[PDB]
């Protein structure tokens, strides 16, 4: 299954508070209108990063797995919610093929749109809240970041439906309110007004002929 | 910086006396032997075949090369032989691309079907570590401190004093290494947590 | 000190399966390096059976596979004939140790298949042998199978004592096996005990074809 | 192909000394340094040393550090080894086969490029001497070849006519130092008088050949 992606997967760049500012940044992004996968079970690429997105009652979703292999003779990435802590954890594990030694590293800490991104040294975003693909514009805050690096290229979630896509090198301009907080931004490369927005750094243009960029 | 140990303490945007009153957002010490004329390809930008195999940099590096002889301790009574060259591989490696491998390099027409012999090389071979060996091809240790000092939160801080905060009036302030001028005061902006 | 420990027999008919041991430790098999097998009878040449873990070296048949994990490899033979039965040794790297490791050595083996019944009989001393004063005595056991047989000869009827030997592998044609067993006396002594005679058992045979191989004839 | 062939075999008294060699027939031995390896007698081979290129050799304290040493000359293609105070264990065939280091170098998993035909340390009290054969009147027929040393040598029948029927015990050692072994043919009884049965032992080693016709009184 293909499914719509607009206006989501937005995230603070970087952690500098910028109020009354249409700021302007290349970083990996979700891209506008393009197709979230929408899933009902199988590990999946981690292309250049991830955003999450899941909507149910019964808190059904444990944790995710991320590494090269996900079995042993190398390094794999683990993590998982038992209620009280969530848990981080790294070790060449020993995982059978159906998961519903000498680890590197450690860590404790429609009811939902349970909204996450990874992104790879390791960066984790969310806005797990209440909202009782959906529509609309918000977005994700830090989660975590862990100062360590791994090859990985493969994902899988610990068990019902959940979305998927995978972030691109983008520009894109974030319309910090009076308070710090984004509330719009424009997708660059989406189409030909969204480069104008970003040309002339504003969520409104007015009528006329811009030269927006160059071809060859 | 005091120790009577260092044969080297290169530094690259950074100063060793500096240093000490700073803070970086993380710090990587990177540990390793050479023979110490080596050392001349331990260095940003080098065109050093040993670094395109072994340890790269940056052109553009911000770091310390700390580098000490140690042929007094690595170099046994008897000869050491135990550490290893990589002298060849198909390309250059990224700046700090460590790459372990198994392969052999084929250096013209012959087939090698991963097994050696003449124009058939494997990558690794001896440092001769002799405690006669004369002075430049002893075993000479060393660490690459690398520095990232990136705009977000540092970590790794020197063991500055910690002044008391003051509050409406002028000063040379210095917060996490980041340092100015100005009329401090508390205010109203609503900082994420995060922020 | 470290061994690649093997195990002394494996077997199964011709054209039949086997798959074996040879085992070290977690300094040599676990640490990272693999192992190799030659198959050498003595004087023969060691023929490398493996090549990359991955491959066989030049010539050598399919069934002569090898698989290896934790603290052993583990060879094998499929279409086994009887020129495999035969020694063989493994090889690796130990960890432990500065340099190299060997196995203990394996025999692969064509089955035991016929009850081959033994021939029975000490070769005579020559009244010849007396040009220089002496004399010689050997208990044959030829012809059997499979596997041993039990040594049992006497002189003047008491049982010889300590003249065991190891057992001789299959002959051309066939599959029968030949053993013997060894005495010595001073020249004279072998003189005095004249009654020297075969009572030999195996598992099929009834009665021996025991001649009377006495001294001085 | 690296048709490795090795040389210089001797024989010398416990606590002795000597100097022997090995050679890539024909094949420089640059890109294919081997080191030594042998036999342990009745077991494995035994990890006697590895080498490199650039020297950086070393030895098992086992059975040969103290005494063993290594080094090659690519004007002769030739390894080497200089030795000192034999033990008796020592006494094997001596191969030259492998070349990489206790570090790894061809892959994590070798391959074996020659393992050539033996040259021997040989270690005793005794000195060469020729063997006590005779007739031994049986025909299922043998002999038992006392007292001689150094081994091996060739043991044959009709001057090999007769090898078709041929089966050799395992091998004996007596009170005065020296070998012995027993070689036995499976021919008929009948035929004694009008077809001849000889025992041949081509003793280059001793200097005294035996070749000598049997039957029966
Ligand atoms: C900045 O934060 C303030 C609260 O600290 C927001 O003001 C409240 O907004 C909600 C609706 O969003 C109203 O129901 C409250 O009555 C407001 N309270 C106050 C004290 O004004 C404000 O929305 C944020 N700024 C922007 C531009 O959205
Ligand atoms: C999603 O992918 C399909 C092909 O599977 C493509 O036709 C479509 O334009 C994409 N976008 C949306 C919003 O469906
Ligand atoms: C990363 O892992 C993949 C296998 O998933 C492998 O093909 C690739 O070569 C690895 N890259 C590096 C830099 O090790
Ligand atoms: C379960 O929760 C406790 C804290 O309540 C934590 O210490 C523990 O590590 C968790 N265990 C697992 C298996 O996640």
């Amino acid at each position: 299954a293909y499914t719509n992606s607009f206006t989501r997967g937005v995230y603070y760049p970087d952690k500098v508070f910028r109020s009354s500012v249409l700021h302007s940044t290349q970083d990996l992004f979700l891209p506008f209108f393009s197709n979230v996968t929408w899933f009902h079970n199988p590990v999946l690429p981690f292309n250049d990063g991830v955003y999450f997105a899941s909507t149910e009652k019964s808190n059904i979703i444990r944790g995710w797995i991320f590494g090269t292999t996900l079995d042993s003779k190398t390094q794999s990435l683990l993590i998982v919610n038992n209620a009280t802590n969530v848990v981080i954890k790294v070790c060449e594990f020993q995982f059978c093929n159906d998961p519903f030694n000498n680890c590197t590293f450690e860590y404790v800490s429609f009811k939902n749109l349970r909204e996450f991104v990874f992104k790879n040294y390791f960066k984790i975003y969310s806005k797990h809240t209440p909202i009782n693909l959906p529509q609309g514009f918000s977005a994700l805050e830090p989660l975590v970041d862990l100062p360590i690096g791994i090859n990985i290229t493969r994902f899988q979630t610990l068990l019902a439906a959940y979305y998927v896509g995978y972030l691109q090198p983008r520009t894109f301009l974030l319309k910090y309110n009076e308070n710090g907080t984004i509330t719009d931004a424009v997708d660059c490369a989406l189409d030909p007004l969204s480069e104008t927005k970003c040309t002339l750094k504003s969520f409104t243009v007015e009528k006329g002929i811009y030269q927006t960029s160059n071809f060859r | 910086y005091n120790s009577a140990s260092f044969s080297t303490f290169k530094c690259y945007g950074v100063s060793p006396t500096k240093l000490n009153d700073l803070c970086f957002t993380n710090v990587y010490a990177d540990s390793f032997v050479i023979r110490g004329d080596e050392v001349r390809q331990i260095a940003p930008g080098q065109t050093g075949k040993i670094a395109d195999y072994n340890y790269k940099l940056p052109d553009d590096f911000t770091g310390c090369v700390i580098a000490w002889n140690s042929n007094n301790l690595d170099s046994k009574v008897g000869g050491n032989y135990n550490y290893l060259y990589r002298l060849f591989r198909k390309s250059n490696l990224k700046p700090f691309e460590r790459d372990i491998s198994t392969e052999i390099y084929q250096a013209g027409s012959t087939p090698c079907n991963g097994v050696e012999g003449f124009n058939c090389y494997f990558p690794l071979q001896s440092y001769g570590f002799q405690p006669t060996n004369g002075v430049g091809y002893q075993p000479y240790r060393v660490v690459v401190l690398s520095f990232e000092l990136l705009h977000a939160p540092a970590t790794v801080c020197g063991p500055k004093k910690s002044t008391n905060l003051v509050k409406n009036k002028c000063v040379n302030f210095n917060f996490n290494g980041l340092t100015g001028t100005g009329v401090l005061t508390e205010s109203n902006k609503k900082f994420l947590p995060f922020q | 000190q470290s061994v690649l420990t093997q195990p002394p027999s494996v077997s199964g008919a011709p054209g039949q399966r086997v798959t074996i041991s040879c085992t070290g430790s977690s300094s040599n098999i676990g640490a990272g390096y693999d192992v190799h097998w030659y198959q050498q009878l003595p004087g023969t040449a060691p023929k490398l059976l493996i090549y990359g873990n991955n491959n066989r070296p030049s010539g050598v048949p399919d069934r002569f596979s090898d698989s290896k994990s934790g603290t052993s490899a583990s060879l094998a033979i499929t279409r086994l004939q009887a020129e495999d039965e035969a020694d063989y040794y493994c090889q690796s790297y130990d960890s432990s140790l500065s340099g190299w490791v060997f196995g203990g050595g394996t025999k692969l083996t064509v089955l035991g298949q016929p009850k081959a019944n033994p021939t029975v009989t000490l070769f005579p001393p020559s009244s010849e042998e007396l040009q220089a004063n002496k004399a010689t005595l050997v208990c044959l056991i030829s012809d059997f199978y499979p596997g041993a047989v039990t040594v049992a000869w006497k002189a003047d009827s008491s049982p010889v004592k300590a003249g065991v030997e190891t057992t001789t592998p299959s002959k051309q044609s066939n599959n029968k096996y030949a053993a013997s067993s060894y005495l010595s006396l001073t020249p004279e002594q072998w003189k005095s005990h004249r009654s020297y005679s075969c009572q030999v058992t195996h598992e099929g045979s009834t009665v021996e074809k025991t001649v009377a191989p006495t001294e001085c004839s | 192909e690296v048709q490795l062939v090795e040389s210089g075999g001797g024989l010398v008294q416990p606590g002795g000394s000597l100097r022997l060699s090995c050679a890539a027939s024909g094949v420089t031995f640059s890109s294919y340094w081997m080191s030594w390896v042998r036999q342990a007698p009745g077991k494995g081979l035994e990890w006697v040393a590895n080498i490199r290129q650039d020297g950086s050799e070393k030895y098992s304290v086992d059975s040969v550090k103290g005494r063993f040493t290594i080094s090659r000359d690519n004007a002769k293609n030739s390894l080497y080894l200089q030795m000192n105070s034999l033990r008796a264990e020592d006494t094997a065939v001596y191969y030259c086969a492998r070349a990489r280091r206790a570090d790894n170098s061809g892959y994590y998993g070798f391959h074996f490029d020659c393992w050539g035909q033996g040259t021997l340390v040989t270690v005793s009290s005794a000195s060469t001497k020729g063997p006590s054969v005779f007739p031994l009147a049986p025909a299922a027929l043998g002999c038992l070849v006392k007292d001689y040393f150094p081994e091996p040598v060739t043991v044959s029948w009709n001057s090999g006519a007769l090898t078709s029927g041929v089966h050799t015990f395992p091998a004996v050692l007596q009170s005065s130092g020296l070998y012995s072994l027993s070689s036995v043919v499976t021919v008929p009884s009948s035929s004694l008088g009008t077809q001849t049965y000889i025992c041949n032992v081509n003793h280059k080693p001793s200097n005294t050949k035996v070749d000598k016709k049997v039957e029966p009184k």
